RNA sequence: GGUUGCGGCCAUAUCUAGCAGAAAGCACCGUUCCCCGUUCGAUCAACCGUAGUUAAGCUGCUAAGAGCAAUACCGAGUAGUGUAGUGGGAGACCAUACGCGAAACUAUUGUGCUGCAAUCU
RNA sequence: CCUAAGGGGGACUCAUGGAGAACAGAAAUCUCCAGUAGAACAAAAGGGUAAAAGUCCCCUUGAUUUUGAUUUUCAGUGUGAAUACAAACCAUGAAAGUGUGGCCUAUCGAUCCUUUAGUCCCUCGGAAUUUGAGGCUAGAGGUGCCAGAAAAGUUACCACAGGGAUAACUGGCUUGUGGCAGUCAAGCGUUCAUAGCGACAUUGCUUUUUGAUUCUUCGAUGUCGGCUCUUCCUAUCAUACCGAAGCAGAAUUCGGUAAGCGUUGGAUUGUUCACCCACUAAUAGGGAACGUGAGCUGGGUUUAGACCGUCGUGAGACAGGUUAGUUU
RNA sequence: UUGCUUAAUUGAACGUGGACAAUUGAAUGAAGAGCUUUUAGUGGGCCAUUUUUGGUAAGCAGAACUGGCGAUGCGGGAUGA
RNA sequence: GGCGAAAGACUAAUCGAACCAUCUAGUAGCUGGUUCCUGCCGAAGUUUCCCUCAGGAUAGCAGAAGCUCGUAUCAGUUUUAU
RNA sequence: GUCUAACGUCUAUGCGAGUGUUUGGGUGUAAAACCCGUACGCGUAAUGAAAGUGAACGAAGGUGGGGGCCCAUUAGGGUGCACCAUCGACCGAUCCUGAUGUGUUCGGAUGGAUUUGAGUAAGAGCAUAGCUGUUGGGACCCGAAAGAUGGUGAACUAUGCCUG
């Protein structure tokens, strides 16, 4: 038998048809992976900070 | 490989909780049952006419097997296993090697 | 023979089904000569009517428990409790059930 | 010979038309085909468009999405505008009187507006009493929850919906699944 | 190949206005193999922009057959006119891009009197491509 | 039989520089990263844990956690037709603070100077960056530079 | 400015051979009951600051010094290299065109700078 | 492979050289100086390492527990391996710290079944108790063709689907090999490089060798040799005319133009090839699908029968010998 | 704001409020950008320049980038993927 | 199965397992073929796994349906900084 | 390259937290059309091997975007469905804690955890049809060498016998 083993040719033109696009980006990513004493502590921190936001809120109603 | 007849690791009873410890023992496969539903199936697949029914090994490649230590805690008894490497020799509680020693 | 994200089938067509093939081109045709034998059964015991009474019982199991439906006959102590023998009772349009 | 940057020829991807051939439905598109032209009002051009979509396109929108969205601050009067079907909600305790245009009502719906002293009328008659969609308020049924799109993008450490006839603990739950039992994805 | 799309150069003969910077320079020598450029004449711009000359407007290639197209299309930019347009261009001014780029690509003809012997070899070297700088003007006489 | 481990063809990548072997200088360890900051991968092959594999080496990225004696880099790698978000867990030892901020948010402090300075002047400047330009009219003076005549020189050999 | 303690960059700081070094500091230096460690109070441990010394350490200077660092009408726009031709040459290889552009070599110059604290002729 | 060759701490500095010390010498042990690593770190090699990662000493078990994230191979599935944390429990050190096996890059294994450990928890479905069995979580027993069937031969009695994706002829590229020829000229040639030769080197040509390759042909191009017959090539054996000689004659040898013209009869062998006998002016070498089988012949090779030797337990094998075997 | 961190009133992350207005911070281009589902054929390749490995070499075998032929006619190279 | 003074010979021109009918349209990763027109778009011989090497699955390349939006912010390119 | 059983995507249609008359019953101008309803299927709850347990801190959450609509007066503000990214809350499994109590071994309140589910978070489905795709079927059409079951042959021929 014996065939052709391995080859890149054309994969690069297969790539940049309709890829080797950029990811979109935003303005919050995903916290996965960040440390877990951090980002327990994240959660009481920002639970807080809606408690005060939402009353100086409603104090202005 | 030389282990130690007695090992300090951690004990997972519920008692204990923390290191103590824990008696070394090679573990040994237990007598198979003739009960398990798999043996029960397995004899009544075999009865009849048909031969041989499932499949027998030949193919062996391994020249080890992996030796398993039995670690008993001495204050509740909780066995625990560990697993170690293919090892060719094996000893439990051999004589500690002394280094600087003339042949 | 397996391809793409769908679902696992079981199609049980390895046997030889075209043989016993059941198709209900009959269903209309049977449909009307139940009919008329219905009507010719009640023409021939007119007036007694062509159903037999029938008791009326709780259904079986934790699922239809809520549930009544009609029975097989009246028991011995029901047909006993209005006074009617079950051999006279068969004899005028009464099912009995023994069994219940 | 032109060295060409883009795709020759390529249709806009967009309904112009409804796929329906539904002759009231067209009619719509007619009086909303001439709106869109004509009074440079977007709320008409989203209208037009709006009735090209699709079945899965145009979810049904409960009476009870459309109370909350009722409920918005500056919001009791407005008109809410559903470009298909408005469903009932029998886990309302209570629903407003509101004005609502939808393409249907259901029976519940229907019953349920009117019943509150609202009013449930068609996009046409909308498009007398406000034909530039003055303070109006359209309102679009939930897309994701459909049940086709639980197996959509399906694969490992993915957490949606495998495509199966049967549910239950033979049916695709071992190898690939658990742990104890080779791995888990 | 890029470049030359960057360039708005996708088809043979086709002509564009280049204000030389050091990053539109760096371009122009990647496609230096297949192109050849120069320095315009004020009548050469002029002669392009009258015979040729075509805005994009709403991606149509509409001819500039009156001032009010410019006008319409440039007035933000201070063009009113076919000449404030080829000033714009002469003598680079501070709208340039704006200017160019609504120039729809220059459509010229083959030469009247042909090419050297042989095109794709530098000017230098007695081909075609390349910078040839003053000799452009004779070049978009025949071509254009 | 083809080899291609973990740090398969790093023979010269992960060298140490030409007589910089030997202990971390402690500003190596004294460097303070925050989530957010652009770092540089270059592989110490002094130190073993955390050690970037071969595709980072040379790469530049974000700082998304910070651990005890480590940061974590999102990285975009070209995996076909399109990119993947890689995060690589490293040693302090193996990363520095990318040079690239401290250029641009340079620009941005004396663009904000310089505008506030003519707001002040009541006038106008102008902040976008030009490429260089082909340079002005000139002339040359000839008192002590009358030009020299060349000619192409003879061909010799000098062995 | 010197000196000590802790340092940053880690030879412009290293190496070799000479010479010099006020004040203070550092050092060598004296002793072995105690804590401590050695075959050995040599190292390590403790005590005295008392009996002595800048001999050494250390510091600075000297050397067409070795090494190191920097610079360049040094070499050299050389070697190499991206791009081009229906260029040369049987070929090996070579020239030209639009660009990028070394290393060795040579010459010259230099031989630590500095942060916190304390201290001194 | 390793209870240390793992983990922590501490102390020391390795290869080698010089100069010295009874037996003692090139190598025993001791001392000083020098010593950027020229050593050692299990095992291949690379990287890494000097108040250490190396050598020695002390204490230990982090080679432990629960599961998540990540990197490499990647489909961003699995396996192996590794990295950084979270929550425990520990070791070590005065401490900061470090430790989730071996300084880093290799050292390994699914479903089904069994076995052990854990939880002492769920089920055995009319209700209980106790055995037994079945479940949940983690290991082990193994697939080395290592993403993982349960597996010996022969066919020359043979069959089928195909394949010029692939061998055995010709043909094609190449020309190592084979064959033929040059250039330089150290030597040979009584003297004398080149009458005739010519080493060490070096440039070529040819396709009458064998290799190398697998492009054409496997819905078939009849595979050896001989016989017959025609033609072509020249690198010329003879014959014609000539030049050269270490050409006195005779003979011979080298060379030019030259393929016009000829180049045989036999023993043995299927032979091609070979080797003899003999004639001859000479008995040159080759090509044309290794010319030439609807031209022949069919001796060889290569179906089926059969014998022997060697091999095989055997069926059978032999590119070994032998005999008989339809040429449309 | 926090149950994380600091000797701390120190920090970390996420925030309230305020200031910096179109030269909102290089060039060139952009028949616009982003997103989703579903399915075909294919999974023998070959060639040219250049880099390149085995081989004396091959119209030989094997890789790297690009461009091609395959899948493509047309003008030229007489003829020729 | 027969029969064989033995050739795997003969057993109705059929023999290293006769003939007839059925199971049977046996299975085939291998051959061959596969029927009207025009229009637009338009490939792959590459990745990974497979008793995988003439075959599949998988990703890629391709078409179709669209959907959310309307210059938002992208690029087989340059410049500058690193 | 067909038909069928069962399916994936998209589309049209009816109704819609429901939906599907046709198994069947009624009826008939009689396989049609018209009508009926109990059940049942799918959906409206998930999760765990199982015993079992079982979905609102809040306007059914917050942040950055977001068409449309509202107030404006370049700009700006308000409201922001669908949808995108992100951080939370709720239900099941796993692990930790373990209140008053108790058939003293049961019970599981409360508070937690880089764990985990094909879940909740003001329903979206059911049914019919069409193209395309999937699997089983002879399965695009034609094709083996073979395997099995039941039968017919010694008029040829092989061998025995009998009579010539
Ligand atoms: C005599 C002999 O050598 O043959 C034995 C055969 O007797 C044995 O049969 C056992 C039989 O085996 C099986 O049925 C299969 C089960 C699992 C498969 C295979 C055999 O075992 C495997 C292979 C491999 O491990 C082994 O190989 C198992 C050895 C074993 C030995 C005794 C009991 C159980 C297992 C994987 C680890 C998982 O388990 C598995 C995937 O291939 O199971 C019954 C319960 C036993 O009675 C029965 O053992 C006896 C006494 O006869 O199976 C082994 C594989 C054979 O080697
Ligand atoms: N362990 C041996 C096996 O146990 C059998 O009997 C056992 C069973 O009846 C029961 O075993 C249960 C079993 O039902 C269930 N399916 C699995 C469970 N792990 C077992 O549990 C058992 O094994 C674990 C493992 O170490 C032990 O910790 C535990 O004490 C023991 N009860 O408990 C018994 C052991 O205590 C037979 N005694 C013996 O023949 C068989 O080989
Ligand atoms: N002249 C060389 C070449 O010869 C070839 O033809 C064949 C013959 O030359 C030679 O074949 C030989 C044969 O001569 C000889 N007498 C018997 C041998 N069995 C044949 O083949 C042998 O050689 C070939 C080639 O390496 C290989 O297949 C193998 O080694 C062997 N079978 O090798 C070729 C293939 O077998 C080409 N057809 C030709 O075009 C080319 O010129
Ligand atoms: N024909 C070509 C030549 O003839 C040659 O022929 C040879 C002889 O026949 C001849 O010799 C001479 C000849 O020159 C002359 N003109 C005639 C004379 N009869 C010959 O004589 C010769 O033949 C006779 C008769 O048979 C003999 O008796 C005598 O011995 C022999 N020398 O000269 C040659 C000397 O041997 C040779 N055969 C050979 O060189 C070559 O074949
Ligand atoms: N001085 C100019 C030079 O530009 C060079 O590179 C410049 C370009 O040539 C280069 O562009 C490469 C391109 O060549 C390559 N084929 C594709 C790659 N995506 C581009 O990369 C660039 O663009 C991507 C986004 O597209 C950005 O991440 C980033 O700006 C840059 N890496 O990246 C730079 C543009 O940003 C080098 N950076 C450096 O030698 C030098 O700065
Ligand atoms: N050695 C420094 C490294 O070089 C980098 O980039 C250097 C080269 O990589 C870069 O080369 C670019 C190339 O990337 C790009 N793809 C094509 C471009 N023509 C090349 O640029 C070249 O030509 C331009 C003018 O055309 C010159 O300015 C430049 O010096 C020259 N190298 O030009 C730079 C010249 O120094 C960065 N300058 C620097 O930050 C980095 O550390
Ligand atoms: N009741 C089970 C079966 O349902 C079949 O019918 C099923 C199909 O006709 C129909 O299929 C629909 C499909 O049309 C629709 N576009 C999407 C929907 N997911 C499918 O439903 C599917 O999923 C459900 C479970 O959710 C399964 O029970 C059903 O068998 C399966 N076809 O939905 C019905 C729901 O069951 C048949 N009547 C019969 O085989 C059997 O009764
Ligand atoms: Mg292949
Ligand atoms: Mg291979
Ligand atoms: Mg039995
Ligand atoms: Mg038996
Ligand atoms: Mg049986
Ligand atoms: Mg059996
Ligand atoms: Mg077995
Ligand atoms: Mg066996
Ligand atoms: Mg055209
Ligand atoms: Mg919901
Ligand atoms: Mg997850
Ligand atoms: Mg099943
Ligand atoms: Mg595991
Ligand atoms: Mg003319
Ligand atoms: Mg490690
Ligand atoms: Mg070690
Ligand atoms: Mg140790
Ligand atoms: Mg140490
Ligand atoms: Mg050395
Ligand atoms: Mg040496
Ligand atoms: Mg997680
Ligand atoms: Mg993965
Ligand atoms: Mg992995
Ligand atoms: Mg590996
Ligand atoms: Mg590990
Ligand atoms: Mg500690
Ligand atoms: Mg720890
Ligand atoms: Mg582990
Ligand atoms: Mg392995
Ligand atoms: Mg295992
Ligand atoms: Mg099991
Ligand atoms: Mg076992
Ligand atoms: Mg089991
Ligand atoms: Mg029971
Ligand atoms: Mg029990
Ligand atoms: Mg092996
Ligand atoms: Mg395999
Ligand atoms: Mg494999
Ligand atoms: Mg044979
Ligand atoms: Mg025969
Ligand atoms: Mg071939
Ligand atoms: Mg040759
Ligand atoms: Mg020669
Ligand atoms: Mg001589
Ligand atoms: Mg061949
Ligand atoms: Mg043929
Ligand atoms: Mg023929
Ligand atoms: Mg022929
Ligand atoms: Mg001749
Ligand atoms: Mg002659
Ligand atoms: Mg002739
Ligand atoms: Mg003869
Ligand atoms: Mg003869
Ligand atoms: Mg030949
Ligand atoms: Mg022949
Ligand atoms: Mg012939
Ligand atoms: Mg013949
Ligand atoms: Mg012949
Ligand atoms: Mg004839
Ligand atoms: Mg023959
Ligand atoms: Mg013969
Ligand atoms: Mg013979
Ligand atoms: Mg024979
Ligand atoms: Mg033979
Ligand atoms: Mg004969
Ligand atoms: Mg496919
Ligand atoms: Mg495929
Ligand atoms: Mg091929
Ligand atoms: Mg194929
Ligand atoms: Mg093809
Ligand atoms: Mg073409
Ligand atoms: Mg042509
Ligand atoms: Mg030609
Ligand atoms: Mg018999
Ligand atoms: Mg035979
Ligand atoms: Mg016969
Ligand atoms: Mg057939
Ligand atoms: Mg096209
Ligand atoms: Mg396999
Ligand atoms: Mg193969
Ligand atoms: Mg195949
Ligand atoms: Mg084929
Ligand atoms: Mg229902
Ligand atoms: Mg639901
Ligand atoms: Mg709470
Ligand atoms: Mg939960
Ligand atoms: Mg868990
Ligand atoms: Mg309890
Ligand atoms: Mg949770
Ligand atoms: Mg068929
Ligand atoms: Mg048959
Ligand atoms: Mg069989
Ligand atoms: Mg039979
Ligand atoms: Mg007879
Ligand atoms: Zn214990």
């Amino acid at each position: 038998a014996k065939s052709k083993n391995h080859t890149a040719h054309n994969q690069t033109r297969k790539a940049h048809r309709n890829g080797i696009k950029k990811p979109k980006t935003y303005k919050y990513p995903s916290l996965k992976g960040v440390d877990a004493k951090f980002k327990r502590n994240h959660r009481y921190a920002l639970h807080g900070t809606a408690k005060a936001l939402a009353k100086a809120r409603a104090e202005k109603s | 490989v030389n282990v130690p007849k007695t090992r300090k690791t951690y004990c997972k009873g519920k008692e204990c909780r923390k290191h103590t410890q824990h008696k070394v023992t090679q573990y040994k496969a237990g007598k198979a049952s003739l009960f398990a539903q798999g043996k029960r199936r397995y004899d009544r697949k075999q009865s009849g006419y048909g031969g041989q029914t499932k499949q027998i090994f030949h193919k062996k490649a391994k020249t080890t097997k992996k030796v398993v230590l039995r670690l008993e805690c001495v204050v509740c008894k909780t066995k625990a296993q560990l697993p170690l490497k293919r090892c060719k020799h094996f000893e439990l509680g051999g004589d500690k090697k002394q280094k600087g020693q003339a042949l | 023979a397996i391809s793409k994200n769908l679902p696992l089938l079981n199609n049980h067509f390895r046997k030889h089904w075209q043989e016993r093939v059941r198709v209900h081109f009959d269903q209309a045709g049977k449909k009307a000569s139940r009919r008329q034998s219905r009507l010719r059964k009640a023409a021939k015991i007119a007036p007694r009517p062509i159903d037999a009474l029938r008791p009326v019982v709780r259904a079986p199991t934790v699922k239809y428990n809520r549930k009544v439906r009609a029975g097989r006959g009246f028991t011995l102590a029901e047909l006993k409790a209005v006074g009617i023998a079950p051999k006279y009772a068969r004899t005028i349009g009464i099912s009995v059930d023994h069994r219940r | 010979g032109r060295d060409h940057t883009s795709k020759q020829h390529v249709r806009s991807g967009h309904r112009t038309a409804p796929k329906s051939d539904n002759v009231y439905l067209q009619l719509l598109v007619k009086l909303y085909s001439f709106l869109a032209r004509r009074t440079d009002a977007p709320f008409n051009k989203v209208i037009l468009k709006s009735l090209f979509l699709s079945k899965i396109n145009r979810p049904p929108v409960s009476v009870s999405r459309i109370s909350r969205a009722l409920k918005q601050k500056g919001a009791a009067e407005k008109t809410i505008v559903v470009v298909g079907t408005v469903t009932d909600d029998n886990r309302l305790l209570e629903f407003p009187k509101a004005t609502i245009a939808a393409l249907r009502f259901t029976a519940g719906a229907k019953d349920r507006i009117l019943k509150n002293g609202g009013e449930a009328i068609t996009l046409d008659q909308l498009a007398l009493r406000a034909p530039k969609g003055q303070n109006t308020l359209i309102v679009r049924g939930p897309r994701n929850s459909r049940e086709a799109v639980r197996h959509f993008g399906f694969g490992p450490h993915k957490g949606k919906a495998p495509r199966i006839l049967s549910k239950g603990r033979k049916f695709e739950r071992a190898r690939g699944r658990r742990r104890s039992r080779g791995f888990k994805v | 190949r890029k470049v030359l799309q960057l360039l708005r150069l996708t088809q043979i003969n086709a002509g564009v206005f280049v204000r030389l910077t050091k990053a539109t320079s760096e371009l122009i020598k990647l496609a230096e193999p297949y192109v050849a450029y120069g320095y315009p004449s004020l009548s050469t711009i002029r002669q392009l922009v009258y015979k040729r000359g075509f805005g994009k407007v709403n991606k149509q290639r509409i001819a500039l057959s009156d001032n009010a197209i410019i006008e319409a299309n440039l007035g933000k930019f201070n063009i009113l006119s076919i000449e404030d347009l080829i000033h714009e261009i002469y003598t680079v001014g501070p709208n340039f891009k704006q200017v160019s780029n609504f120039l729809w690509p220059f459509k010229l003809s083959n030469p009247n009197g042909g090419f050297r012997a042989r095109k794709f070899q530098h000017f230098i070297q007695g081909g075609d491509t390349g910078n040839r700088e003053q000799f452009i003007n004779a070049l978009v006489k025949q071509m254009n | 039989g083809k080899s291609r481990g973990y740090r398969s063809g790093t023979r010269y990548a992960f060298q140490r520089d030409f007589k910089k072997h030997g202990a971390i200088p402690l500003s190596t360890y004294l460097k303070v990263y925050k989530v957010g900051d652009i770092v540089d991968i270059k592989a110490n092959g002094s130190i073993q844990k955390g050690m970037p594999h071969k595709y980072y080496h040379g790469k530049t990225g974000i700082v998304y956690n910070v651990t005890k004696s480590s940061v974590g880099v999102i990285i975009n790698k070209v995996v076909g037709n399109r990119y993947i978000e890689k995060r690589v867990n490293l040693r302090v030892e193996h990363v520095k603070h990318s040079a690239c901020r401290q250029e641009f948010l340079n620009r941005v402090k004396s663009n904000a100077a310089k505008k506030r300075e003519a707001k002040a002047n009541g006038e106008t400047v102008y902040l976008k960056r030009q490429a260089a330009k082909p340079r002005g009219s000139r002339i040359i003076s000839t008192e002590g530079n009358i030009p020299q005549t060349l000619a192409p020189v003879a061909y010799e050999t000098f062995i």
